[PDB]
DNA sequence: AACACCCTTTCTGGATTTATTT
DNA sequence: GGTGTTGCTCCAGAAAGGGTGTT
RNA sequence: GUGAACGGUGGAGCAACACCGCGUGUUCCCCGCAUACGCGGGG
């Protein structure tokens, strides 16, 4: 709702755990999600381990963690929110096309949070702020922060199906990594050097990161069809207790 | 099509028709099928096709090579290839110190097109006598061009006819002479033979990009030379 | 008062993530020069908001500078920067070998840990950058003359600039309202670019305990 | 403190870059589909906006060796010719946490957050080590600019200012060759007379044997395992041309910069970029400016003599106390 | 450490270069008009910056035979003549797996990606010839860096210039030979400059340098061994700026020689089979 | 005598691709 | 009035449990 | 206090060969078209 903790006992039921301690003297900021920590608020010490490579990605050097953190940075809820959107209803995925082409064009309207892996396993849900509207979407893919806005995905959307009109055949005007790693990642095509208008050039030029990621899963010979993603809700919930 | 040629390395030179009878006698025991398909043998019996052979041995330097015509000639050779190897390391393995057996394979494609001017081709250990009738048209040099002249002519068209490819039906090919003169015998000791041309040149106003076989004896390794190192000889 | 800035850059440089507001970069000149005056040992927020610019005070607190973000100008296409980060392990095992480095370990692990090897790319343009704001401009010059790069990754040579200028603008020419803004601003300064969000209006922008309730345009 | 310095690359310098190309036989580089088609490695090369005459200021492609690849040789000439010297006399050793926050400025030795004063943070950015390079848990900042490598073309106009007209190279400078690999297994003769194998003339039938049964079943399935024949090409720049190097010091000590000259002076026995079997990356420095004074002869920098003193009276007092407490506090 | 050495040929070098070239008649080289169309093959080719025309700098060709090569034919000429002979010697066979390693490096085309162990890294780089030579399954890197051959020619001042300012020849270098395979070597006798580099080396790696460069003579460069292609001999070795080449062989660095025939008085073969076992 | 350090399993879902570097 | 062969291989994850030591 | 500050694209690999010049000396077996007057060809 306001911090990305709040999942933790708004969207699922889950509790301390009870072997933590009691936090004594004037209130500090959580080493991970940001938020105070009070009087009489349980938290636990920041062991985080050698293997911890997000050091760049922590919010204060208090070094303590709220009794939600503690959840969030559980290995069932390391690997069941690899590709999910979370909403107060429920969990749901964007791991297909379709998906994605559901989320990125006509979103839920609600606050949400919205991660993406990019590798085996990361840390993503602690270090990515929620989205209080739906025109300004807020989506971490791996070590990245991205900002998409519908409006301009729709817009670039309807101009390549509007070039692609009268050929049997699809033909793209710009490349898009899915892995957004390419050195040629949002350039002209010589073939969309001939359909595009100076402007609309200029429009595809001026883009942020966030929407080329975006369209570089909506934008390919087969476009999808928006539909929700499946519920698993359940499923991480079963799997955390 | 396209035609497979297969080189085996024994460290010693063996001729093409000898090498033959010693796949044959190595392979005899076992596996009879392969060496059915190796030798073009009916499926029933032991005498050969009539047709053209698919798999015909040829010459190499350190050993023999097999050749293998279309589709049906280059898979019998793919799957001929290791058990071909293994006899071969057995049979100089018991025998001495031993030898390495080195393989290496080729994949020729075939062509074929009409120019209209002549082009120069000669063919070494080419078989042109089989019966009496050709020893007396061999006798006189006009009733002999002519016979020359068709059988090349022939032996083109029913290569390009069993390979599975259109050649055109309006070549003129030539005959200009021959180097020597020598017989061939099938079987050693035995006192029939077979008379055949040295170092023959004939001449067609096409074009011909790969390995062809001409006359008689194809499978003997008789007869037969790649035109592609002989177009452009470098 | 009303005046505009604009800087011409010789090097690519990173793009920001985020909206790049002039009165950051002027308080870090000013921080700059308040480190070169007093020492190294100094309180940067003491300095960081002494800056010639006027404050706009919504209702009930939540004031902000009267500075804009910088828009770009493309001259380039885009373009993505590839840099990887490893420990050497053959080094590490002569230094191991001869007791130098004290560790106990085994083997390496390149998933993880310290000899992990990590790969990551981030995108570089090319741009003129424009900026509004209200203030006077022999002030505003001085700190702009001490600033030789703009951007992140500064110390591996991106972003070097080749000059700037100011020039003052009319009333209705200079919008400086294109910022991060609290959420009771005048409806009057709001436009349809500006949407919710939770974001930094003030300081160090970087700072995610800082973040509030915001109306912010997009990049 | 500007310090400018002029290189020339004796050989070949390759940069090696991330992505999928491919060359033909002939020149052409990613063919369409449907022709003979071999891997290729390019070099690293950044498109930038060079004004002409014209003033179309359009985008030309310029070959560089990239700023993160300079800081770290910088880096690890001076923990190697200055520092590890210094360190191993006095009898010093180090954990893993100062090891990896000083050899690559790793944060894993206190991977929590670690708070520091402004009194801490000031007494580690007066060190000559830890003020040049920062890192580690602290995450501070360093007093270090380290440019790219930008050889003197007319494609780096934008970048080098003025006074490089003269001794200017255009047009190509880069080439692409050719590598392969052989199986020294069929390259035994029949002559043979070899018995260092342990199976003599019995062991590379095997070997054969395999190669060509899965030859076999592979061509069976058309109609995974590799083996050692290789066939590929690469990317180099020529050789004999000159680069400019710039590094910049932010209100530097004395000390600080009579390290850099140091390690400046201990360069040369050093490579730039990849192809370590090949020796590319070999260079010899022609010239070093300090703050626009050449200070740099056949022998060695002449020059900087309090900064000389001040580095040699600071390398006394080097102990791994220090790196200690900026690795973990 | 910083080997240079310097070596004539006495027969033409040939090193083919992958591509199409075409000549006409030997009169001109990839003619615009497809007239007289031959082809061609072109030797070795390396462009290197020069000064031409007095106050600019351009692209020239050079002719030269690859570092890949000269670094393989030192592998192969200090296997066959040092190691092979003790190796075998005394017993001590290889595996058909450490021989395939011991020749080209890797014994698969697979390598596997596992890193390896700290010890393995510090006895392998100490090895005489495992350490000089790297590779295996893991990737290890070795110590000697071998540049390419080089003719001491006008064209390399910008490379070279210092060292030899006379004694440097001019002019092409090249005869196109029509034995119709055309092809295009270089003349003999002619002067070549060889450097190779080591890093950080144990005394008996240079030692099994220096033994290697005592036998190489007998060996060839690149070339058709069909036409007799590739001869040399050697002269003028200078170790580390130092001369010690006689006309006898080297004669000098006593210490190197000791310590590599301590070192392949005890070589065995446990080292070449852990180093080319794989740990997939 | 308990925390520091090392080794070794294990767990998670989808699907396309361009080309300004002798 | 030449053509076949080779035509890439690895990787960039942290949590959790159990077994060992300094002291 | 420039959503800043910290981060090595690396390690191993022969373009030069392959396909060309080199032994047999006279009526024996099989396969089709015919339908034997003979043509074609397999070994
Ligand atoms: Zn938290």
């Amino acid at each position: 709702m306001r911090y990305p903790s709040d999942i933790v006992d708004q969207v699922l039921k889950a509790g301390p755990d009870k072997g933590l301690l009691t936090w004594e003297g004037v209130d500090a900021a959580c080493s991970h999600c940001s938020r105070p920590i009070q009087n009489g608020d349980l938290y636990s010490p920041s062991s985080v381990g050698a293997f911890f490579s997000d050091t760049r990605d922590l919010a204060s050097t208090s070094r303590s963690i709220c009794w939600r953190c503690v959840v969030l940075r559980k290995k069932p809820m390391l690997y069941g929110l690899s590709a999910a959107v979370v909403t107060q209803d429920g969990i749901y995925s964007i791991s297909k096309d379709v998906n994605k082409a559901w989320l990125f064009t006509t979103p839920p309207p609600a606050p949400f949070l919205v991660v993406h892996s990019s590798s085996t396993m990361q840390h993503l849900s602690w270090r990515t702020p929620v989205t209080l509207d739906n025109r300004r979407i807020h989506v971490r893919y791996g070590p990245n922060l991205f900002i998409v806005r519908p409006e301009v995905v729709r817009k670039a959307l309807s101009i390549a199906d509007r070039v692609n009109e009268g050929q049997k055949k699809w033909v793209t005007p710009v490349y898009f990594d899915r892995k957004a790693a390419a050195m040629g990642h949002g350039l002209i095509t010589r073939a969309g050097a001939e359909m595009l208008t100076q402007e609309e050039q200029e429009f595809f030029q001026s883009v942020t990161p966030g929407e080329r990621w975006a369209l570089s899963y909506l934008m390919h010979s087969k476009r999808p069809e928006p539909e929700v993603g499946e519920c698993i809700t359940e499923k991480v919930m079963t799997s955390l207790n | 099509m396209f035609v497979k040629q297969v080189f085996f390395d024994l460290g010693a030179r063996i001729h093409a028709d000898e090498a033959r009878a010693l796949v044959a006698k190595l392979l005899d025991d076992t596996q009879p099928g392969l060496v059915s398909a190796l030798m073009n043998y009916m499926p029933a019996s032991k005498t050969s096709k009539t047709e053209f052979p698919l798999v015909q041995f040829s010459n190499f330097n350190q050993g023999f090579a097999l050749l293998g015509f279309g589709e049906v000639g280059a898979q019998i050779l793919s799957d001929a290839t290791p058990i071909i190897h293994d006899a071969m390391a057995k049979l100089f393995a018991s025998r001495g110190q031993g030898v390495v057996v080195q393989v290496s394979s080729r994949d020729v494609p075939l062509s074929c097109e009409k120019r209209p001017y002549g082009l120069q081709y000669t063919v070494a250990k080419m078989v042109v006598q089989k019966k009496h009738e050709h020893r007396e048209r061999l006798a006189n040099p006009e009733t002999g061009k002519v016979f020359l002249e068709g059988l090349f002519l022939r032996s083109l068209e029913r290569q390009a006819a069993a390979v599975g490819m259109v050649l055109p039906r309006d070549l003129v090919v030539s005959f200009k002479g021959a180097e020597r003169v020598s017989s061939v015998k099938l079987r050693p000791d035995s006192t029939l033979a077979h008379g055949s041309l040295r170092h023959a040149v004939f001449e067609v106003n096409a074009r011909l990009g790969g390995l062809w076989s001409v006359g008689f004896l194809l499978s003997k390794g008789f007869g037969h030379i790649n035109t592609d190192l002989q177009l452009g000889q470098g | 008062v009303n005046l505009k800035v604009t800087i011409d850059l010789s090097n690519p440089m990173m793009e920001p993530g985020d909206l790049l507001h002039l009165d950051a970069l002027l308080g870090a000149l000013r921080v700059s020069r308040a480190r070169a005056e007093h020492g190294d040992a100094i309180n940067p927020r003491d300095y960081h908001y002494d800056l010639p610019l006027e404050r706009y005070q919504a209702p009930s607190g939540d004031w902000v500078f009267k500075a804009s973000a910088f828009k770009l100008k493309r001259q380039l296409p885009n373009q993505m920067w590839m840099q990887t980060g490893r420990l050497s392990i053959v080094e590490a095992a002569r230094h191991r070998q001869s007791g130098y480095l004290q560790l106990r370990a085994g083997k390496p692990n390149p998933a993880g840990g310290p000899f992990k090897t990590s790969i990551y790319h981030r995108p570089i343009v090319q741009a003129e950058l424009t900026a509004f704001c209200v203030g006077d401009q022999q002030g505003i010059e001085a700190l702009l003359s001490e600033c030789r790069q703009i951007g992140g990754k500064r110390g591996v040579g991106f972003g070097q600039v080749a000059g700037f200028k100011v020039e003052p603008v009319a009333e209705t020419d200079c919008p400086w309202s294109w910022r991060a803004l609290p959420a009771d601003a005048d409806p009057r300064l709001v436009t349809s670019e500006h949407a919710r969000c939770i974001a930094a209006i003030r300081g160090p922008y970087w700072d995610r305990t800082l973040h509030v309730e915001a109306l912010a345009p997009t990049p | 403190m500007q310090i400018e310095v002029t290189v020339r690359n004796i050989t070949p310098i390759f940069s090696a870059a991330p992505g999928s190309n491919y060359i033909t036989i002939d020149g052409t580089i990613n063919p369409p589909p449907g022709v003979s088609r071999f891997p290729l490695v390019r070099t690293r090369m950044m498109y930038v906006a060079a004004d002409v005459g014209d003033g179309v200021i359009k985008s030309v492609p310029l070959q560089i060796v990239p700023g993160n690849t300079m800081r770290s040789l910088l880096r690890r000439t001076m923990l190697k010719h200055v520092i590890e010297p210094a360190l191993v006399e006095k009898g010093n050793k180090l954990s893993i946490g100062a090891y990896a926050t000083a050899y690559s400025g790793n944060a894993t030795g206190n991977p929590d957050g670690v708070p520091s004063s402004f009194d801490e943070i000031a007494t580690m950015r007066a060190h000559p080590f830890i003020g040049l390079f920062g890192g580690g848990p602290r995450m501070l900042e360093g007093r270090l600019m380290v440019d790219s490598l930008y050889p003197i073309h007319t494609n780096a106009e934008r970048i080098l200012g003025a006074g490089y007209e003269n001794e200017m190279m255009s047009g190509p400078i880069t080439q692409v060759v050719w590598a392969r690999r052989m199986d020294p297994i069929l390259n035994l003769g029949s002559s043979e007379d070899v018995e260092v194998i342990n199976g003599g003339a019995v062991a590379a039938n095997g070997w054969i044997q395999d190669l060509l049964a899965n030859s076999k079943a592979a061509a069976s399935k058309k109609k995974n395992g590799r083996g050692l024949k290789a066939f590929n090409a690469h990317e180099v720049v020529i050789p004999g041309l000159k680069w400019v190097w710039r590094i910049s010091l932010d209100r530097p000590t004395d000390a600080q910069v009579g390290l850099v000259l140091l390690a400046l002076n201990k360069m040369t026995n050093e490579r730039i970029a990849g192809g370590h079997s090949k020796d590319y990356g070999r260079f010899v420095i022609d010239g070093v400016s300090l703050n626009g004074e050449q200070v740099w002869s056949q022998s060695g920098i002449t020059g900087g003599e309090q900064y000389f003193d001040a580095v040699a009276e600071a390398i006394d007092g080097l102990s791994s106390k220090e790196f200690e407490q900026f690795a973990q506090s």
